[PDB]
């Protein structure tokens, strides 16, 4: 049968010679099998004489050069299902969660040819999210790639979190905590947690799956994660029709993993390191995310820029790729702002005036407007004194600083872990919130009143007893 | 609308794999006999063609 | 071709039948009913009101 | 109408600035404004009111 | 249904064929294979492979050719059969592409239809010689004033646009080829452009979306897309531009006018860099390899404004470059800069800072625009562009002493700037932006404050045709402005402006 016999172990770049006439081919799945259990090594060259260039998925110590490979025939096929549904899965697709085998339905190679041209969804929709701020200055969108940046473990994880409660009540949908380079302390962590706010029921329902990629996985295997965990949103959409939310942990390790791969490959680093490879590869994750027919993938990514150099190859490329940036701060965080989106840092090109229409770009400008206005004017306002605030200039302040606090809302993950009720709002009436206090209807209603609040409507009550 | 046009492809796939299906089953038979006689004779053709 | 052959002869003895209404159904609500709100809110019934407002306004200033 | 209906809100608006006539007048106003910018957008709102069958 | 279409696929590949020499391969990996055998091969010539992908012969030598695989690496593997498509790279060009998106190699990724095209063409050609040039002499307009008198750009001429990722960079270009309907769907064949967009390098949904743009304006009737997005393979990318530009030159070599965006070549350079080094190749400066220069400047000389011997062809080049960082020195664009024919540099303050587009027009330059616009938008237009380099300079220094002379010019050049800004795909014709510059440099926009200039703008225009269309009707034949259409137009806007 197709074997072949180990003929270099020179880093984990293993080199195997196979008998002829029955060689693999580029991106096959090889297979050794080890008392360390399986070593997966992935064709990455054929270097002719019957002998490929492999790179390895686990680590390669101790290996033995003539150990027999069995070649799989193809790119790593990972399971994907419904049973797939919180289970935590490591790259080489096996259960690390521990709950045994998972009910295969089907295995799906983890390369897999990004959708057609024809089949592009021919226009964006919005994907409908509860949290407030999203939804105006920000709008999800189906299909779409957005960033987030900002602070991390802040709420981050539970921003995240949030996310998931909200697909639930947004679609009823799935998603797939992929986390590339996550460390294994924080894992446990996100593990222990994600059960405990019940978007995990190991006993249940379960939208979000979990793929775990530890940073002491092999680099070439890090690199791979974040196919595999693509493969598993892509039986949500093509199999299931679902439009499923798909996290990303840091891109700048997805790209650290490929720059590493590359260099291991011996081929000539490109510009700061980074693999010449750099562009095709982040453009194969990126594009086989979009709205199909069937549904859609829509896929939030941390983007750990380092140095906090915009002008940095690594942060470029992924700034080329993504559609809006959701713009976390500490800062905001810190006025008690949960959300801790900073609105005015947060940009868009989800919000659009055709896109969102007219009324609700109008009202969004304004908001932006007022903020834009009060922020700067606050500046030299706490300095000058309230007193040197003209009628107009008053007038923003405070219609700014009850939009500041009505910007808040409770999150329903956070319900426990602030203590205060979630507040999930929909789309049409965050638009309704925002426009009643521009019209400044309600506003004159005291500003902790607005704190912490969901809706114009609710927070109509809200006042009412707030103020009594 | 959308669904009937996502059922002619759902068709076309079934379609599809009934072909490859087709395929398993006729290179098993002596067919994989007597169409290496055709290509040989063809081959006789062809290479007097030159 | 032998593939000819073999695709005339597959196509012929493998017909796949249309699918279930139902399933077609489950992919597509089915139609829509007329709106039918009916009758909405009465428009300043009365001369209750008339006779109120008559009364209430003469607020009228210089 | 509504060309008389704004025609003559914006001439009580210049009768009422000079002695006003207005105290719940221009609510009154308000109110007919409000139905009356609903209209035109109602009118913009009409499509077809039956569906197409000819192509689709 | 699906069943005949089935049928009619393999009716339509019945037969075989006569094959006539193979290679096959050694070595295969990094996107590029070595073959054996294949001794006739010509040089640039074009392979198919077993796995049924298409690659360039790059290095033929004495024991080996290295084909470049144009995408597609999962398929080809070692020992596979290589045949010598036998004819040089080309892709087929001709009429028949206005309206169907394509990729590189020629196939509708649209779908839409079968390929319709007169030839092939190879995708290296020689570029017109000095000889058979013929300098510029028709405008093209893009409905945008600023570029259309302070940014001036002719027929068959090279002009660059240069500025920062995503600020909707496409939708400057994108709003000239738009404009170009009031001559492309406009009956004058003597003056239809046939205008291509190539998109590289970008999001195959955005592309998508852009595609169904220019069918919801109807535009793709008049227009034809190459396509080589970011998902599509760096060689293809290689390619991809100049693959394009051959299809423009069967409409430039039928005489005819047309216009080449070819968006964005920064995406090129990252694609040339991404096979120099995998095909290990020196890296050259900024890790862009050192014969990046030729790359483009092959590609920028093949576009031209051909002479009367030649009819009058013209292929009006729009490269578009995204400055990485927003760095005006960087590597890549000062070597484009060099080669192109003026630059329209955008800057990102002004459009954060409210314009959208926002044409910055101090670092804007066109090196021969001026003669190809139309002697009426030279007029009203006469040295407006020095007038708000004196602005430029008047705000540089109002941060100070104003003198009531540097006030007025401050007036005129904050209110003038005000009328240069314009809004996404909203165009404004040729005969409709003589009158509004008129104003504007007469100084008739002191006349108006700075908020009411907008409803200057449209008040402005309704009146104009309201008043008298007659006017534009003649600026719009003459194309010049005469004593009487001066006066005509001094008294009309004075006229305006009391109303």
């Amino acid at each position: 049968p197709i074997t072949g016999k180990v003929t270099a172990v020179i880093g984990a770049i293993v080199d195997v010679h196979f008998e002829q006439s029955e060689l693999p081919a580029i991106l096959n799945a090889l297979e050794i099998k080890t008392p360390q259990g399986k070593l997966v090594l992935e064709v990455a060259q054929h270097l002719g004489e019957n002998t490929v260039r492999t790179i390895a998925m686990d680590g390669t110590e101790g290996l033995v050069r003539g150990e027999k490979v069995l070649d799989t025939g193809g790119p790593i096929s990972v399971p994907v299902g419904r049973e797939t549904l919180g289970r935590i899965i490591n790259v080489i697709g096996e259960p690390i969660d521990e709950r045994g085998p998972i009910k295969s339905k089907l295995r799906k190679p983890i390369h897999a040819d990004p959708p057609s041209f024809a089949e592009q969804s021919t226009s964006a929709e919005i994907l409908e999210t509860g949290i407030k701020v999203v939804d105006l200055l920000a709008p999800y969108a189906r299909g779409g790639k957005i960033g987030l940046f900002g602070g991390a473990g802040v709420g981050k994880t539970v921003f995240i979190q949030e996310l998931i409660n909200n697909i639930a009540k947004a679609h009823g949908g799935f998603s797939v905590f992929t986390g590339v380079g996550e460390r294994t302390r924080e894992g446990n962590d996100l593990y222990r947690e994600m059960k405990e706010t019940g978007v995990i029921n190991l006993e249940g329902e379960s939208k979000v799956a979990l793929v775990f990629g530890q940073m002491n996985e092999p680099p070439g295997a890090r690199a791979r994660v974040a196919l595999t965990g693509l493969t598993i949103a892509e039986y949500f959409r093509d199999e299931e029709g679902q439009d499923v939310l798909l996290f990303i942990d840091n891109i700048f390790r997805f790209t650290q993993a490929g720059s590493e791969v590359s260099a291991l490959l011996g081929r000539i680093p490109s510009a700061v390191g980074y693999q010449p490879t750099l562009a095709t590869d982040m453009g194969l994750l990126q594009e086989r995310i979009t709205t199909t027919k069937k549904g859609s993938v829509t896929s939030v990514q941390a983007v750990y820029v380092p140095a906090d150099d915009l002008t940095d190859p690594a942060p470029a490329t992924t700034f080329a790729h993504l559609d809006a940036t959701t713009v976390l701060s500490r800062g905001i965080s810190e006025l008690g702002i949960y959300p801790a989106v900073d609105p005015l840092d947060s940009k868009s090109r989800l919000l659009d005036a055709a896109v969102v229409g007219q009324e609700h770009y109008d009202v969004a400008s304004k908001v932006q407007e007022t903020l834009q206005t009060y922020k700067s004017l606050q500046d030299i306002i706490a300095i000058l004194g309230m007193d040197e605030l003209s009628e107009q200039d008053k007038l923003t302040v405070e219609r700014a600083r009850k939009i500041q606090r009505f910007l808040s809302q409770p999150f329903a993950v956070a319900e426990v872990f602030t203590g205060i009720p979630g507040k999930l709002v929909r789309l049409k009436d965050t638009v309704a919130s925002f426009k009643a206090v521009l019209e400044g209807k309600y506003d004159n209603i005291p500003e902790h009143a607005f704190y912490m609040v969901g809706g114009i409507e609710d927070v109509v009550a809200k006042a009412e007893k707030l103020a009594a | 609308v959308r669904y009937e046009a996502s059922l002619r492809q759902l068709e076309q796939r079934q379609l599809a794999k009934s072909v490859i299906s087709r395929v398993q089953s006729e290179l098993g038979n002596p067919k994989f006999q007597e169409k290496v006689l055709q290509q040989s004779i063809s081959e006789i053709e062809q290479l007097l063609s030159k | 071709n032998v593939i000819q052959d073999l695709y005339l002869r597959e196509l012929k003895d493998t017909k796949l039948a249309p699918s279930t209404l139902q399933d077609a159904e489950g992919n597509v609500k089915p139609w829509n009913p007329p709106q039918k709100p009916n009758l909405p809110e009465l428009e300043l019934q009365g001369p209750e009101a008339l006779k109120a407002y008559t009364e209430q306004n003469v607020e009228t200033a210089h | 109408a509504k060309s008389a209906a704004n025609k003559l809100d914006w001439a009580k608006v210049i009768s009422s600035l000079r002695i006003t006539g207005s105290t719940a007048t221009q609510l009154s106003s308000f109110k007919k404004r409000n139905d009356e910018a609903r209209r035109q957008l109602l009118e913009l709102q009409s499509q077809p009111t039956e569906v197409d069958f000819s192509h689709y | 249904e699906v069943s005949s279409i089935l049928e009619e696929r393999i009716k339509g590949v019945s037969d075989e064929a006569n094959l006539n020499e193979t290679g096959r391969v050694l070595a295969v990996g990094d996107g590029i294979a070595r073959v054996f055998g294949l001794n006739n091969i010509q040089a640039e010539e074009l392979v198919e492979f077993s796995s049924g992908v298409k690659g360039m012969a790059l290095n033929l030598e004495p024991g080996q050719v290295g084909i470049v695989l144009f995408g597609s690496d999962r398929l080809v593997k070692e020992g596979e059969l290589v045949k010598r498509t036998g004819n040089i790279v080309d892709v087929p060009v001709g009429p028949g592409l206005l309206g169907r998106v394509v990729d590189a190699l020629g196939n509708p990724i649209d779908g839409k239809g079968p390929i319709d095209a007169a030839g092939r063409s190879r995708a290296q050609v020689k570029a017109p010689g000095i000889l058979p040039r013929r300098s510029v002499h028709e405008p093209v307009q893009t409905g945008l004033k600023a570029v259309d008198a302070l940014v001036p750009i002719g027929r068959g001429q090279r002009e660059l646009i240069i500025g920062d990722r995503q600020t909707g960079k496409t939708a400057v270009a994108l709003d000239t080829i738009l404009n170009q309907k009031r001559w492309n769907n406009g009956s004058d064949e003597s003056k239809k452009l046939y205008c291509v967009y190539v998109a590289v390098g970008q999001k195959r949904s955005t592309v998508a979306q852009l595609v169904q743009t220019l069918e919801q304006h109807d535009a793709m009737k008049y227009s034809i897309i190459v396509a080589a997005t970011a998902s599509e393979a760096a060689p293809l990318q290689y390619l991809a531009p100049f693959t394009a530009a051959s299809i423009g030159e069967w409409f430039r070599d039928n005489g005819k006018h047309a216009l080449i965006v070819y968006d964005d070549l920064s995406k090129q350079a990252v694609a040339y860099r991404q096979l120099s080094l995998l095909l290990r190749r020196p890296p050259g400066r900024e890790a862009y390899p050192g014969d990046v220069f030729y790359l483009h400047s092959r590609l920028l000389e093949r576009a031209a404004k051909l002479s009367e011997k030649e009819g009058s062809g013209s292929l009006t080049a729009l490269p578009v470059i995204e400055t990485q960082g927003g760095d005006v020195s960087a590597y890549i664009p000062t070597n484009v800069i060099s080669i192109t024919d003026g630059q329209i540099f955008l800057e990102a303050e002004l459009f954060y800072k409210g314009i959208r587009p926002a044409i910055n027009v101090g670092l804007s330059v066109s090196r021969v625009g001026s003669a190809a616009q139309v002697k009426a938008l030279k007029q009203v237009a006469g040295s407006l562009k020095l007038f708000l380099a004196q602005y430029r300079e008047v705000a540089a220094f109002a941060q100070s002493d104003l003198d009531a002379s540097t006030k007025q010019t401050l007036v005129r050049g904050e209110r003038l700037t005000q009328l240069l800004k314009q809004n996404q795909y909203s165009p404004l014709a040729t005969e409709e932006q003589v009158p509004l510059i008129y104003a504007g440099v007469n100084g008739h926009l002191d006349g108006i404050e700075l908020s009411r200039i907008g409803e200057f703008e449209s008040s402005f225009l309704s009146y104009l045709k309201s008043n008298h269309n007659e006017l534009l009707t003649e600026i719009r034949e003459k194309g010049e402005l005469s004593k009487e259409l001066l006066a005509s137009l001094k008294s009309a806007t004075e006229s305006f402006v009391a109303t």
